[PDB]
DNA sequence: TAACAGCTCTAACAGGAATA
RNA sequence: AUUCCUGUUAGAGCUGUUAAC
DNA sequence: TAACAGCTCTAACAGGAATA
RNA sequence: AUUCCUGUUAGAGCUGUUAAC
């Protein structure tokens, strides 16, 4: 696929979410064909390095945000991985990166336990324009019965100001969390839970 | 220990041997990112392969 | 005197005979 | 040396023969070995420090094993199977305590969780019939014992490290059997298991060992090396005069997997004179069966404990039939004794030969080979002339049932003898089917009164039904009613077994009428079917299924007759 | 999930360890969610027949052993359980069998 | 490894049997069955007895 | 209990051994390629300090 | 080890639908 | 392969019984 | 609710490549 | 954004201790 003229000139407007979006309208030409390839390849030019970081937005996480409900992987691509000297670096990290996501399992913790699912919360910041903004999201790495190992991250949800989970919400992610392993495991109980937090529990929150 | 060890070396993304961080941490971050920038993910759980 | 660690292990060895005054 | 020469060397001279069993058989004993031992040390010392739960994790997965394994290398502890590992991880469990120890020791391989098998039990009636006397072994747990204890009825004498000089006597004084502990009973308080004290030997029962060397020949299995002490009294044993009389057996499961101790103890030994060589023979538990099983003139008394398989169990009777009722197909044969005719070949003759002949010459009788004939001599003479015929006389089968479950050729000749009997007078045509035997409506007959009960059994809603004719859409495939007629043995019962079936007259042909045979069979339901079953019985007998035994013989007019009777009313048995 | 186009040429090519190889390729896309779904069912059109069984093979045990260590419960489906006669008989099998893959008992 | 006859060993019907205990003692906490039924579409020889 | 095995599922139901709130893990022996820290211990347990007092806050 | 006897099983196909 | 097991066509596997080698 | 102290983390940039 | 997380510049959230409202 080509990417759509417009979107060069967008690159001019310093408009992150038109040029995410133009970049979306752009590989909608392969909505369609989903079973003919496995990974995309977006390339983004060194000339859009201008919507690239800027306050409040990120060009490669709206794009991922976006791409994703879609269920088509990307492994987005930019001049640094062309510039950098050390060819093996870069080839094992693409051919790990390509391999794995498309569907393949490069490496596996050996003799994992599959009966401990080993939780993980952490947060980041929305500067709003009155307050700040606490986004808090779980992960999973367990280990089903089958022979390969599941990695799942979700939200934790309305509004947060601080980033302690509360009772209500911190037993939801947990019940979500706990019916997400049960669905691999055929329904049994995870024996250990293990939860790395990068700020400390509160009394209501343990 | 152990747990937070081995779980530092399941990182596909990285091409070094281990990380700072359980790779539970780091997906936890990458995903609170992907959240905080786009609202309109918070009904669906989402495979790592995806933000990878 | 001993380590708690190795009442522990003694108790838990033979455990089926063994009083307990409180 | 191969294994089959072992084991004839061994059964040769087996009367003066040692046994060295350590720690080997007690792995297929049902009690932990060395490395399940050391295993469980590692799980109770982990969940000890480290405070985690004992029951929630096992610890024969592989995950667990690896996470406890890693815990113990992460404090500087050996790394694997190596050496100074099960001595060091017992001594760190306990302290040096050597009562807490023992108790431990004792609780793992404890006499409840010992079941028996086929090696020990195998050895000890070896030790109790008395062909081996001294049986040495490195091994606390009492397998041994126990299976001596429960084969011969006898209590055995085992020596220990306690006494330590008192199986030196009784070698002496000729106190045979002997089962000599190197390492002792858990029961005392010395146990010599860890290695420091597995460096010395007690001095009187390394005496005892070199005494019992020059006396008899030794055989080692389930011993892979690795113990300096339990070496070096080899090795002393084997420099002094005539130390083997009957040559030293290493038995190994594996020859390529043999440490390298066993190989070099093997060549010095083979360099000072002896005979002694090591052979591969499996497991131990093979090994004893074999010996076991070359082992002439076995007592019954402590065969029917050695192999508990060999007698029959679940001889369960049934009860009477007092107290609906299934009627099914199976005729009862009650007759006990037959006369048959027998051949004395000048030359060794094949039942293939025999059979060919029989393709050949065709005569009006039966024969088989065991040559049993039942007919008329000069039958017989056509089949045979005179210069291979050296005699013709009688044979008598008392128990006709037992005959046939003994040999399938009596089943078979019995089988063909009742079928050319129930056919011997009747219309109805005999034909085969594979190995099996069909009485089929002829088809010119098909007309006969006493087939007309058979086209009342297929009739439709009680009308007339047909027997014989053509297939609806075959070319010229052409259909009867028929009975698969076979014999059964049942317990010490012969039975005759009948099954309506549709015969075909074209043998290779029958599946193009299968949808017919399906076809003609749907609706075929119980009382149909018994309704069949009731005509046949009709045809073949001639008398109704009630209070009858009539009695029928094959070749009447002929010398060597078989009077068979059966009863004329199937098996049936009322409901309890 | 959509089956690659490349096992119709390996059905006509007659191999069928390359087709139930091919079958369990397909199952990536969904492989990416395997938390969504419980029970995933296969189809198998009739113009596979000539790799459906032949002698030293058969591809219902194939895809089985291929994805019994993958966890997923898969239901085959032929074109039988479409053109049966009745419809309460195979309802009623897929549907016990569609409950006993996704939980169980 | 390899098997030419449907009939078990001595070792292979132990090792199966074992393993199968072992099962049911982990699904049961370690409590020996007392009722073991062994279905077997052919006849048992001495050994798997 | 937690180190005793075989119990029915009934009474580690009943039990459960609660719950720990207040972890506390004992640190093991200083036992014998070490490692240095840059933490230099303190050991004035106590120390003597003034106080003022205010007439207003 | 080569035939022969029986008892029983699976391996490929085919195949129609619950007393009419 | 939603199922079921009814048959057909074959071969093996065990037991044996002889002849051996 | 407004300061103050500490602990800790993320937000934006910048930035070189594993004993020399 | 193939990656790694070392620095810099800031701010926030948690605790506390005061002053109150
Ligand atoms: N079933 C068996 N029959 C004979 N020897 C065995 C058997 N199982 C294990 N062994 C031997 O016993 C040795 C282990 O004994 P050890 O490690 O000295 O306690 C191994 O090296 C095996 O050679
Ligand atoms: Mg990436």
């Amino acid at each position: 696929c080509l990417a759509l003229d417009e979107c060069h000139g967008v690159a001019a407007n310093g408009n992150g979410l038109a040029l995410a979006d133009k970049i979306v309208q752009s590989m909608s030409g392969l909505f369609r064909q989903k079973h003919a390839f496995d990974v995309l390849l977006v390339y983004l030019p060194a000339s859009w390095k201008k919507c690239f970081e800027y306050d409040g937005f990120d060009l490669h996480d709206r794009i991922k945000a976006k791409v994703a409900p879609l269920n088509l992987p990307i492994q987005i691509i930019n001049d640094t991985a062309l510039t950098r000297q050390c060819r093996a670096n870069v080839m094992w990290g693409v051919s790990v990166a390509l391999y794995a996501k498309a569907g393949g399992i490069p490496w596996k913790l050996a003799d994992w336990d599959k009966d401990e699912a080993y939780i993980g919360l952490s947060y980041a910041i929305k500067k709003n324009a009155e307050g700040q903004e606490y986004t808090t999201c779980c992960s999973q790495v367990f280990d089903p019965d089958g022979t390969g190992f599941e990695f799942v991250a979700y939200d934790t949800r309305d509004r947060k100001g601080n980033p302690y989970l509360s009772y209500q919400e911190m037993q939801s992610v947990l019940s979500k969390s706990l019916h997400l392993y049960q669905s691999s495991h055929n329904g049994r109980m995870p024996r250990k839970i293990f939860i790395h937090k990068t700020t400390h529990f509160t009394e209501d929150e343990i | 220990c152990s747990s937070i060890l081995a779980l530092t070396k399941v990182d596909w993304n990285n091409n070094t041997l281990y990380k700072k961080l359980p790779v539970t941490l780091v997906y936890s971050q990458v995903f609170a990112d992907v959240v905080k920038q786009t609202p309109e993910i918070v009904n669906e759980i989402y495979d790592y392969r995806f933000f990878m | 005197v001993l380590t708690d660690n190795e009442f522990y292990q003694h108790y838990l060895q033979n455990s089926q005979h063994m009083m307990w005054f409180l | 040396l191969t294994d089959n020469e072992f084991y004839q060397h061994y059964l040769q001279n087996s009367q003066h023969m040692m046994w060295f069993l350590g720690a080997g058989t007690s792995r297929s004993a049902g009690l932990p070995t060395a490395s399940d031992i050391i295993w469980d040390l590692k799980h109770r010392y982990y969940c000890l420090h480290e405070n985690q739960d004992y029951q929630k994790h096992d610890i024969n997965n592989h995950a667990i094993k690896s996470k406890i394994q890693s815990y113990m290398d992460s404090k500087g502890f050996p790394l694997q199977w190596s050496p100074e590992e099960y001595s060091f991880y017992f001594e760190l469990v306990f302290r040096d305590d050597y009562e807490a120890q023992r108790k431990y020791l004792l609780e793992a391989l404890a006499s409840r969780k010992v079941s028996l098998n086929i090696g020990h039990r195998v050895l000890a009636a070896l030790l109790e019939m008395n062909q081996t006397k001294v049986v040495f072994t490195t091994n606390f747990d009492d397998v041994i014992e126990t299976a001596f204890s429960d084969i011969s009825g006898k209590h055995l004498s085992v020596y220990h490290l306690e006494g330590s000089y008192a199986a030196l006597s009784a070698l002496n004084t000729e106190a045979f059997p002997i089962y000599a502990k190197i390492h002792g009973d858990f029961r005392y308080q010395k146990i010599k298991n860890l290695t420091p004290d597995l460096q010395t030997n007690d001095r009187e029962i390394h005496k005892c060992f070199l005494a019992a060397a020059i006396r008899f020949g030794l055989v080692v299995s389930g011993y892979s090396g690795r113990d300096e002490n339990v070496m070096t009294m080899l090795r002393a044993a084997i420099d002094q005069n005539n130390a083997f009389p009957h040559g030293l057996y290493w038995t190994v499961p594996s020859i390529s997997k043999s440490e390298p101790a066993v190989q070099d103890l093997i060549t010095y030994a083979q360099g000072k004179g002896v005979r002694a060589y090591l052979v591969e023979t499996g497991t131990f538990d093979e090994m004893l069966s074999k010996i076991w099983r070359q082992v002439k003139d076995k007592p019954a008394a402590i065969d029917a404990k050695v192999r508990t398989a060999r007698v029959c169990p679940v001889s369960i009777p049934l009860p009477g039939p007092g107290k609906p009722a299934l009627r099914t197909n199976a005729l009862p044969v009650v007759t006990q004794s037959i006369r048959c005719g027998v051949v004395t070949l000048a030359s060794p003759i094949t039942f293939s030969e025999l059979k060919e002949r029989i393709s050949q010459k065709s005569p009006k009788a039966l024969l088989t080979y065991t040559v049993l004939f039942l007919g008329g001599e000069p039958e017989i003479r056509k089949i045979f002339s005179n210069d291979e015929i050296n005699s013709i006389g009688q044979y008598y089968i008392d128990e006709i049932a037992q005959s046939v479950a003994a040999s399938t050729f009596l089943k078979s000749f019995v089988e063909e003898a009742i079928l050319t009997a129930l056919l011997r007078e009747k219309p109805i045509l005999h034909r085969v089917r594979h190995r099996t035997h069909y009485a089929v409506i002829p088809n010119a007959s098909a007309k006969d009164d006493r087939f007309l009960d058979l086209r009342k059994a297929v009739g439709f809603k009680g009308d007339l039904g047909y027997i014989t004719g053509n297939v609806t859409n075959a070319k010229e495939l052409s259909w009867a009613e028929a009975v698969s007629i076979r014999l059964e043995e049942r317990g010490g019962k012969l039975w005759i077994m009948l099954k309506p079936e549709i015969w075909i007259k074209p043998l290779d042909r029958r599946e193009e009428a299968t949808d017919f045979i399906r076809s003609r069979r749907r609706y075929r339901f119980n009382q149909c079917s018994y309704q069949i079953l009731d005509a046949w019985i009709k045809i073949l007998f001639g008398s109704i299924g009630g209070g009858g035994t009539v009695n029928i013989s094959c070749f009447p007019d002929a010398e060597f007759k078989a009077e068979f009777e059966i009863g004329t009313r199937t098996a049936f048995s009322l409901g309890v």
